[PDB]
């Protein structure tokens, strides 16, 4: 993608560039070139068009731009993805959306089942820290309540 | 006026669908025909489909019981007056109903509300019943169908039998019904309270409205009638019902049986065109076929020759193009088969057709895109319709079939290539035809002795015959006619003289056959005819030829190829015969072809070689027209074919007759014989005789496409024996009896009159020695040939008495002029009063006459700067009005001079070019005028010659320096009448004082025409002559082309004073007049204004040199020259004795006779008589169709109101009470508004009025600013000027930014609307025309004719259709996607740039007279770069955005288009 | 020259009289009499002292740097025959204005309304 719409922070790109890195904007991974251990990375150029009705860009290759950079040990980080909830906590009947996230309601941040509560990075995906704050002190809130109410009854 | 439908395209019945046509024909009242009444319409109807409910459950109402199967209803229009004719009828009907064997439930009294209809439409009112049929037998519904169209068709036999009038049949049809009556568009359904029930309801929906030119409404008339609806007008109505009369006599079709036999004449008497064509459709439908098919068959395609379609589509076209005669004429069609739903066009696409696609599964289309409201947020693609184009709604089915899939689909039935293949070609036999049998010569004194059998003089083959030879085009004359009338004259005048041409006027438009060309054809088929109601082989095995017209090699091969299946005529009949010679004659050949064709033959020829000195030949017209109409009346002509071999034809003239009377080919040998006899002598240089005889075919075909233009038929196949010709001087006895259908209104020399004079020039030419043909005067003045309106010795008095000043000398010139033989029609007439004399000085002064009078038109390309400054001058200052033709004025003498001249025009003209109107030429006069058609040249464009463009006409007209200019033929504004009406509204909207002139040219059916733009608010109509003058025009146009004025004036009085209109408008004529006794005459006749013309440029020096187009004037009257027009001696003085020497004449004749004023002899026809020449001519000219004098009633025989016809208020109105501050103070405003469809002129009025106060440049860009929101109306801001600036959020309709003189004006879709901007139509048809300056920037595609004679607009669209950029001038145009055929016609300045993505602009583009290139230097990147951005900011589009964003590689897409005359005249070369 | 005009159509008669002038009243088309602000009813407009430039001062007729408060009451309307004679003289003044009187929503506003 291009550099204004990078998920992170903005000091950090100057930081690293006047560290000594070099960025190559719009450019998707095709190949690895090598014999047993990597030795190269074939990617090619993308280009992006303009913005939707919506608020998104599609991108389409340029078949024309290919190119191969030299690497010697190359890194994914792609991203993260939740895990089988249900099929490795012995409680198939979790509510799970698509990707993982469970569902929860917006007040009490209670699961499917009473007294399982679930909130913080699990439920939101690729957040941040305060967010996970945020969700705990909520979770915490309800989980008080929750237990006055079954306490006293 | 307007057509439309509505469908469900899943093909489910619902309430919905009827409710939205009602909607619909609520809101068409803006383009029909006020009226001071309110209640006077002139037709309305809807076409739906049963509602079975309603009936069956009227049927139980009854007490009958309601059957399973479909109900049949029919609705029934009887008389009214006597009670004793609907016994009569309803005996009838249901003794022939009952004859078959169905069963009968009962009739119905439809309920109706007379109370809305008007006087004059309720007095002709019929009675309107409705009758149920049922279906008992348990047959099928489509046999159902066609046992009750057989029904039908008995039922109107039988009561046309007992001559039973004001009886008609609707509709007979178990699925489809039709209401339809003589009431206003909106009051339809309070007429016809039934539809407001909720049980009609249907899944399609047919509606129309008219406009009618006369008002005597008949209500079986209105439309639509029974499967179709018609919007326009056919051209070729007299020429296609010959044929089918020929193609009766062998179709059949085992569906009918023998009830064939009473569906002999399927045209009816008493029709219209889109009744005969609605017949011809449904008996075509009802044998097997479908809609698409039989649309496809009678009103086909361009067949174009090129590769941008796939050959597939090419073999169905040409066997539909080779089974029947297409069907000419502008037309929107918008017809349905009991299944399909179709719309369509025609091959030219003048009338327009806009659809709309919603996403409840419905489709709507029509002629206007906001007739019914719809929610942005709900459509799904928005369209139009290009030319010959069609779309199709399939309802057994539910699919929607556009153009290509429809093609496509219809092309998998049969095999047609397999079928095609069978036709045979002749230039592959002329190459196989061995070069040898050439035959010799004849001898230079057979040639001699040949040539003077037919009076042909030297300066035939001098004048006319070499320019063909020598450059392949005709020749060029540049005066007006003043022979005498073919059949006054005494010399031997060719009887092909007595047949006038015919054109179009604003009821038709005519074709450019300079430009758009490729939809026009000259085929011919040989053995084509037979059973057009099956589908065989045999149909398509035939001879083709490309031309009718074939030289002698050519017909040799032909000869040869026919063998023993042909039979040869002759044509000659003994000199020594008799008195009934040539009428024994005639009857031998009629009777011997008929004997001939029922022996086998199928092929005739009618060779007259047999000419001698004992045997003179018959003129080859009338014995062509005699065989063919024998062949026509018995039943034989469907077999042969009629090829003609004629020893008179010369020029293009001849062969039009000749084919337009009814000949297959025609082979001209005696022309070729003179051609080679010329050419061995050494006259053309060195060309070959191959080159000789190949560019005087291609002439004889330029000049048959040009004379077949004139008209609108474009097929040679459809105007072939149709008799498009008017004769004058024949009798009415053997126009009658020997031409199919022609009108002779005065007679004329029967066939003894023509026997004398061929025997006399037989007698001469073969009884004494010929030494040299006669050197022979008709173009050109010679003491020999002919008599001349305009000879030395008139022209020496007229001019010594101008100078002079002395009316003893005026007197002597017109005693001079009218003592000469008859020469005109007004010269047989006789002025006689009964009253006593009155003393001279008691008429009316001699300033109250001379401002009656006027000075045509003479544009400033024909006449020098001088001239026209001397006219204008001597003019305004008498008081009477003058005018300034086309070609623009110059704007600095727009104010009166140091001394006291006005070199103004009180009169502007608005012609087809739009050379120099401009926003304040508009506003500078005191009466606009519409040139429909020239005197000299009708229904053609006046041309001017290239070295005649100097820069200062190229800066007064917005052209290129050196280039020839032709005007259109058509307007591209004027289609019909509507049309005129919208122009006719902008013209008056745009200046709030000036009165709109319509200006015409006499022929027959005119009276029509002028009662119908009497309605449209003009108050002026001119009827111009046969003999007006010209600058530069073809010599067959101006010989053989238009009427007298004697015939046109005196029709269009009556006809206007038959409809209690001629109160209204004012009468004016010109052409021919010379004297005071003319003037006088025509005042007498109806007119009330006069025309001079060529007489005045007599007095200013000119001596009939017929030079005006070479530049080379010797006086200096028409040249651009300097060195001549340093030579003018004209001077105003003269121009003003001439006129009062004019006055002074009508002065003294008036007083002659009795009266006092010229007010008391308009209209006062019984003071004319008829006197004979003498008892030693015997010519049987009757002039009383012209004396008729129809009384007027109580009004009185003229104009009697002041000021112009007023028109409603626009929008307008209201801009102009708020935008006051800008007006008082001069300060920016922003206003906002809401539009509509009904309203037409959105910012006209402003624009005059900016014009007048600050003027066309004083205004900052966009210093008014005015935002609207939905469907403009048509003529969206028209006349606009700089500083207003019209944003609509929508679409508009037609005609966007016309005349735009600096303005601005932005459409984009609105921003909630789910819509791709470049792939839906957002303007319509002809936008911008002629522009002069301005932007305009769409977010869509434009329509038909996109951007036609711009000369400085910049525009950018991103799309286009059909014949865009057609003769643009100059100024730059962007179009960011598809093009259409036949693209940049005729484009002789500008530039253009196309973004083209499949590589198809090579296919596409006219490579005539422009270069497409791709864009090399960086200035011109720039251009395009700014052009785009500033159209992004303006409408804000997405796919500019997505081209700017990616710049690098999207330029090298565009391809640009260059002229060639511009090619050395950029600062910046386009190469490197 | 671009056809933007600053004017205003609507003028004030403030209880300070900070600008009226015989020029200020004849370039308007409406005149008003401010005898209450909605925000602060029976109190005068305020301006701090440095609030106050050299064209305000020069503007205002006043001296620059210094905090204006207006009066709450005008010294021109004590009663209603005041507001009258007021109204009379600004129709006097300019002959072709309305007066325009802008009030405050309260309780017993029908009666002062009725009266004006
Ligand atoms: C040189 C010349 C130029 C003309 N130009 C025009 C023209 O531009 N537009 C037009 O409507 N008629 C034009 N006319 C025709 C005249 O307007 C008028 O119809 C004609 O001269 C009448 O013929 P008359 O003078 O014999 O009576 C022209 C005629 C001549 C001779
Ligand atoms: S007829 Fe024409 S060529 Fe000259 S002399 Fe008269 S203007």
């Amino acid at each position: 993608r291009d550099r204004k719409n990078m998920p992170g922070s903005q000091r950090e790109v100057a930081h690293a560039e006047e560290e000594g890195v070099e960025f190559i904007w719009q450019a998707a991974p095709e190949g690895f070139t090598g014999d047993t251990v990597v030795t190269g990375v074939r990617a090619v150029r993308i280009h992006l068009g303009v913005a939707d009705a919506t608020g998104r860009q599609t991108p389409q290759v340029i078949e024309g731009s290919e190119f191969t950079v030299q690497a010697d040990l190359v890194i994914k980080a792609l991203g993260f993805e939740p895990e089988d909830l249900p099929n490795a906590f012995d409680e198939p009947e979790l509510k799970v959306t698509r990707w993982g996230t469970l569902l929860v309601d917006h007040r009490t941040k209670m699961t499917n089942m009473d007294g399982v509560f679930a909130a913080g990075d699990i439920v939101r995906g690729a957040s941040l820290v305060v967010w996970a704050i945020r969700d705990g002190r909520d979770a915490a809130e309800g989980i008080h309540a929750y237990a006055k109410a079954k306490a006293e009854a | 006026c307007g057509v439309g439908f509505i469908a469900a395209i899943d093909g489910k019945p619902r309430r919905s669908v009827v409710e939205k046509g009602i909607e619909a024909l609520k809101a068409v009242w803006h383009r029909g025909a006020v009226d001071a009444d309110g209640k006077t319409g002139d037709g309305a109807g809807i076409h739906v489909a049963v509602p079975q409910k309603f009936f069956k459950d009227h049927v139980k109402v009854i007490g009958h019981r309601a059957p399973d199967n479909k109900l049949a209803v029919g609705q029934v229009f009887l008389p009214r007056i006597s009670l004793d004719a609907q016994e009569a009828c309803r005996c009838i009907v249901e003794t022939e109903i009952l004859a078959f064997g169905y069963y009968i439930y009962g009739w119905r009294q439809v309920p109706i509300n007379v109370d809305i209809i008007g006087e004059k439409a309720n007095a002709t009112r019929p009675e309107i019943e409705q009758i149920i049929v049922g279906n008992n037998k348990g047959v099928s519904d489509e046999q159902f169908e066609l046992d009750l169209y057989i029904i039908r068709r008995r039922i109107e036999k039988a009561v046309k039998g007992e001559q039973i009038n004001d009886f008609y049949i609707c509709s007979l049809s178990a699925r489809s019904i039709i209401y339809k009556g003589m009431f206003l568009a909106e009051q339809l359904t309070t007429f016809y309270p039934d539809l407001l029930d909720e049980r009609f309801e249907s899944d399609f929906a047919i509606y129309h409205q008219r406009y009618s030119t006369n008002t005597f409404p008949t209500w079986p008339l209105a439309q639509p009638f029974r499967m179709l609806a018609h919007n326009g007008e056919i051209n070729t109505v007299k020429g296609n019902v010959n044929w089918m009369k020929a193609h009766e006599t062998r179709m059949e079709h085992p569906a009918f049986g023998t009830h064939m036999q009473d569906l002999k004449p399927v045209i009816g008497v008493g029709l219209s065109d889109s009744g005969s064509l609605d017949t011809v459709f449904e008996v075509m439908v009802r044998a097997g076929r479908t809609a698409p098919m039989v649309k496809m068959m009678l009103v086909p395609q361009a067949l174009t020759s090129s590769q941008t379609t796939p050959d597939n589509h090419k073999a169905l076209i040409q066997y539909c193009n080779s089974v029947m005669e297409p069907w000419d004429g502008p037309a929107a069609l918008a017809m349905t088969d009991g299944r399909w739903v179709v719309g369509g066009m025609d091959r030219n696409g003048l009338r327009p057709m806009r659809y709309t696609i919603t996403t409840d599964g419905l489709i709507i289309g029509g002629s206007e895109t906001g007739m019914v409201k719809i929610d942005e947020t709900q459509v799904i693609e928005k369209g139009r319709l290009g030319p010959g184009e069609m779309i199709a709604v399939d309802l057994q089915s539910g699919k929607l079939y556009r153009d290509r899939e429809l093609k496509d689909h219809l092309a998998t039935l049969k095999p047609w290539d397999k079928w095609v293949q069978n036709t045979t070609h002749l230039d592959e036999l002329v190459k196989t035809a061995s070069l040898k049998g050439e035959p010799s010569d004849m001898d230079k004194a057979e040639l001699r002795r040949r040539q003077q059998a037919f009076g042909l003089t030297m300066e035939d083959m001098e004048l006319i015959l070499h320019p063909m030879v020598e450059d392949g085009k005709e020749a060029i004359g540049s005066m007006g006619d003043d022979s005498p009338i073919a059949v006054l004259s005494d010399k031997y005048r060719g009887l092909h003289h007595f047949f006038r041409q015919n054109f179009s006027q604003v009821t038709n438009p005519p074709i450019d056959s300079l430009r758009e060309r490729r939809v026009m054809s000259l085929k011919t088929r040989l053995g084509n005819l037979g059973n057009i109601l099956d589908e065989d082989e045999t149909q398509t095995r035939l001879l083709q030829l490309e031309s009718p017209v074939l030289t002698t090699a050519e017909f040799r091969a032909m000869r040869d190829y026919m063998g023993d299946t042909a039979a040869e005529i002759d044509a000659t009949f003994p000199v020594d015969g008799g008195p009934e010679a040539l009428r024994d004659a005639l009857r031998r050949i009629r009777q011997e072809t008929e004997d001939a064709v029922r022996g086998g033959a199928t092929h005739v020829i009618l060779t007259d070689e047999a000419m001698g000195p004992a045997r003179a030949a018959i003129p080859a017209i009338l014995a062509t027209g005699a065989v063919h109409t024998h062949l026509i009346r018995s039943n034989l002509r469907t077999f042969t074919s009629l090829n003609v071999r004629t020893a008179e034809g010369l020029d293009t003239h001849y062969f039009a007759v000749l084919i337009g009377v009814g000949a297959t080919t025609v082979n001209a040998y005696l022309a070729q014989e003179a051609i080679a006899e010329r050419h061995r002598r050494g006259l053309f240089g060195s060309m070959p005789l191959e080159k000789g005889m190949a560019n005087y075919k291609k002439a004889i075909d330029d000049g048959l496409l040009k004379i077949m233009s004139k008209m609108g038929i474009s097929v040679i196949s459809s105007y072939r024996g149709g008799g498009n010709f008017e004769a004058i001087g024949l009798s009415r006895a053997l126009v009658a009896e020997h031409f199919p259908a022609m009108v002779s209104r005065i007679s004329g020399i029967g066939l003894n009159g023509i026997q004398k004079k061929v025997l006399e020039q037989h007698a001469t030419a073969y009884n004494e020695e010929v030494v040299a043909l006669p050197v022979g005067g008709f173009y050109r003045f010679r003491k020999s040939g002919d008599r001349h309106g305009w000879e030395g010795g008139v022209i020496h008095t007229l001019q010594q008495a101008v100078t002079n000043d002395s009316y003893t000398t005026f007197k002597k010139y017109s005693e001079q002029v009218n003592k000469r033989p008859p020469m005109q029609l007004r010269d047989l007439l006789e002025l006689r009063s009964t009253k006593a004399p009155v003393p001279v000085d008691e008429v009316e002064s001699i300033t109250a006459i001379r401002k009656r009078f006027i000075t045509p038109g003479m544009s400033m390309g024909a006449l020098s700067p001088e001239a026209h400054g001397t006219l204008n001058v001597a003019m305004n200052r008498i008081g009477a009005k003058s005018d300034s033709g086309e070609g623009g004025e110059d704007p600095a003498r727009f104010r009166p001079d140091k001394n006291g001249d006005n070199w103004n025009s009180a009169i502007k003209q608005v012609a087809s070019g739009r050379f120099g109107v401009t926003a304040e030429y508009l506003n500078q006069c005191r009466e606009l005028e519409i040139k429909v058609a020239q005197g000299a040249k009708p229904g053609e464009g006046g041309q001017l010659p290239g070295f005649k463009v100097t820069e200062m006409i190229a800066r007064l007209r917005h052209s290129t320096p050196g280039v020839m200019l032709i005007s259109p033929p058509p307007h591209h504004d004027i289609y019909s009448i509507e049309d005129l009406a919208q122009l006719i509204y902008d013209l008056k909207q745009i200046n709030p004082d000036a009165k709109v002139t319509v200006k015409l040219v006499s022929r027959s059916g005119i009276g029509t025409i002028a009662a119908g733009v009497a309605k449209a608010n003009a108050d002026i109509i001119l009827i111009s002559g046969n003999s007006g003058g010209t600058g530069a025009s073809p010599q067959t146009s101006i010989k053989f082309a238009g009427l007298p004025w004697e015939m046109g004036l005196s029709e269009v009085h009556q006809v206007l004073t038959l409809n209690r209109l001629r109160h209204r408008v004012r009468l004016r004529t010109d052409g021919g007049l010379k004297t005071g006794r003319d003037i006088v005459i025509a005042a007498m006749l109806g007119a009330e204004e006069f025309g001079i013309g060529t007489a005045s440029l007599i007095a200013m020096g000119c001596i009939m040199v017929r030079q005006c187009h070479s530049n080379t004037c010797p006086v200096g009257v028409c040249v651009q020259d300097d060195k001549l027009r340093q030579k003018f001696v004209g001077t105003p003085e003269k121009v003003v004795n001439l006129f009062t020497f004019l006055a002074e004449e009508v002065r003294e004749i008036l007083a002659g006779l009795g009266f006092r004023s010229l007010n008391e002899v308009i209209g006062r026809t019984d003071l004319l008589h008829q006197v004979s020449r003498g008892a030693e001519h015997l010519d049987d000219l009757d002039l009383n169709p012209r004396l008729a004098q129809v009384d007027p009633g109580e009004n009185a025989r003229y104009c009697t109101l002041q000021g112009r016809n007023e028109v409603p208020d626009t929008l307008d109105a209201r801009i102009v009470a708020d935008a006051r501050p800008l007006f008082e103070e001069g300060e920016k405003m922003q206003l906002a508004y809401n539009a509509r469809n009904t309203q037409r002129a959105i910012g006209t009025r402003l624009s005059s009025m900016v014009t007048r106060k600050f003027g066309m440049f004083g205004l900052q860009p966009g210093h008014i600013t005015i935002r609207l929101r939905g469907t403009a109306g048509q003529s969206l801001g028209a006349f606009a000027v700089q500083g207003i600036k019209l944003e609509v959020m929508g679409d508009a309709n037609d005609y966007v930014g016309k005349g735009l003189s600096g303005g601005t004006i932005v459409v984009r879709p609105t921003t909630s609307s789910p819509l791709e901007t470049n792939k839906n139509t957002i303007i319509g048809n002809t936008v911008l025309y002629g522009a002069t300056a301005g932007k305009l920037f769409a977010a869509g595609q434009a329509g038909e004719r996109f951007a036609v004679r711009n000369s400085g607009a910049t525009v950018v669209v991103e799309g286009c259709g059909s014949n865009g950029c057609e003769y643009m001038t100059g100024g730059t145009a962007v179009i960011l996607g598809r093009v259409g055929d036949n693209f940049a016609a005729g484009m002789t300045g500008g530039m253009a740039y196309v973004y083209d993505l499949d590589d198809s602009l090579p296919l596409y583009i006219n490579d005539e007279s422009v270069i497409f290139q791709r864009i090399e230097v960086g200035h011109y990147e720039s251009q395009l770069k700014h052009l785009i951005e500033e159209h992004v900011t303006e409408t804000q589009s997405r796919f500019a955005a997505e081209i700017l964003n990616d710049w690098a590689r999207e330029v090298t897409k565009f391809w640009q288009v260059v002229p060639k005359e511009m090619l050395n005249r950029l600062e910046v070369p386009v190469h490197l």
